[PDB]
């Protein structure tokens, strides 16, 4: 045939792939973690959004840390040969490097390690997207007025917030990040490359949201999401 | 508005 | 006039901006840090590459941690009103969150904080790029055979390696990352958006490099760079 | 090849 280019991931496998959504709203009393009002709005928005992208969506609610690890291990042992990609969305409490099960924290690296290029062979060379709505620390942004491959290759972490910072969730509307992500996917998934979609998400969160709190410490604060890309190709959700 |  | 879009940073200010290159090759004996053979190759490649992009390049060699902080502070106090962007390249030893002066470590956050949206007002709303060739830990990748804005908005960290991992430098050819970055900028800066350029850099490093060492621990290892984007717009080095 |  004629000249061929390989700058973009092959996304025309028989299936787009799994979208695992872990929605942790209610936490064991002994953890002292607050209920995450608004997260069901996020989970429903994500389900619809990724449904329209032709992902096989599996929603899981209120998993313990043991259940999260087992779920991830089991999913990583599935045969993904006919799937183009893998998506996992984590909605929970967190710290830097950490996501909360209902009964306590799990290392993010433990979860993602199951999908390493050497450990999940049917996803080797395919994009593995981890979308994370969770805090990464306790900083607040005051704002300003205006032939081998690496086993860590082909991962993308779409973090809701900058390293070290809280992440914001509205109890009625859902989280700022997931709200914005779903809106930008809806509008641009049939026309923009994924990093450019996520950049529009960055702008939306950065410009259209500001916290309101009766507590001066938490009032009038801002958020910027952080794209962490170790992808090796452009990613378009459409093909042909 | 709440933090995660 | 007609319909206007604002999806990309304004890059047609009178000046593209500064490109500060900090090239630390020789370290004080008391630190125990090895000399970074090959880094002059990187520094020269970067100088030429960013020269062709019309940056005002300033090369600095073998700075102490105190000199790095003072340089960054002074640069952040310049009037950047007529400049489109800011670029800083750090070539040194490092750990996660840390870059080495010739006499010891500096927190990366200390350096970058000078350029926060609230602390460098003539760069507010403009892209601030930090390009970092330095280790982020000691892990080795074995590979597998195949209206306010946030003060942290508009930063991009182009890291040579994944979080937690060593970064590789060849004593003759320069570092894998800077080699690849300069090559991809040379080839694609007049035709691709920056995240897509950096994605080509990811692929180049991931596929075309593998370590060779007489020490089995360090032999046959791989590397994936990590793009850390908190940008809110697309970035093209060309305009009009 | 050397590490940084
Ligand atoms: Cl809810
Ligand atoms: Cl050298």
């Amino acid at each position: 045939s004629g000249i061929s280019l390989d700058n973009s991931y092959k996304m025309d496998y028989p299936e787009m792939g799994l979208c695992i959504i872990i929605n942790n709203k209610n936490f064991h009393k002994s953890t002292g973690a607050t209920s995450r009002s608004g997260t069901d709005v996020d989970a429903a928005n994500l389900r619809e959004t990724f449904r329209n992208l032709k992902y096989e969506v599996r929603n899981k609610n209120d998993l313990t840390r043991e259940e999260i690890v087992e779920l991830m291990r089991d999913v990583s042992k599935e045969d993904h040969s006919k799937r183009s990609s893998f998506v996992c969305v984590l909605l929970s409490h967190g710290e830097e490097g950490i996501i909360f099960g209902t009964n306590g924290p799990v290392d993010l690296k433990k979860i993602t390690n199951f999908f390493r290029g050497d450990r999940c062979r049917s996803l080797t060379g395919k994009p593995k997207l981890f979308i994370i709505q969770a805090c990464r620390g306790t900083e607040l942004d005051c704002g300003i007025e205006t032939h081998k491959i690496p086993v860590e290759a082909d991962f993308l972490y779409a973090y809701s917030t900058a390293p070290g910072y809280y992440s914001w969730r509205n109890s009625k509307d859902g989280s700022w990040f997931i709200q914005s992500l779903c809106a930008m996917l809806k509008q641009y998934a049939d026309k923009l490359e994924f990093m450019h979609i996520l950049t529009r998400v960055n702008r939306k969160v950065a410009t259209e949201f500001e916290s309101f709190s009766f507590d001066a410490t938490f009032h009038a604060k801002k958020q910027i999401p952080c794209i962490h890309s170790m992808l090796t190709k452009e990613l378009y959700f459409y093909h042909h | 508005d709440e933090v995660d």
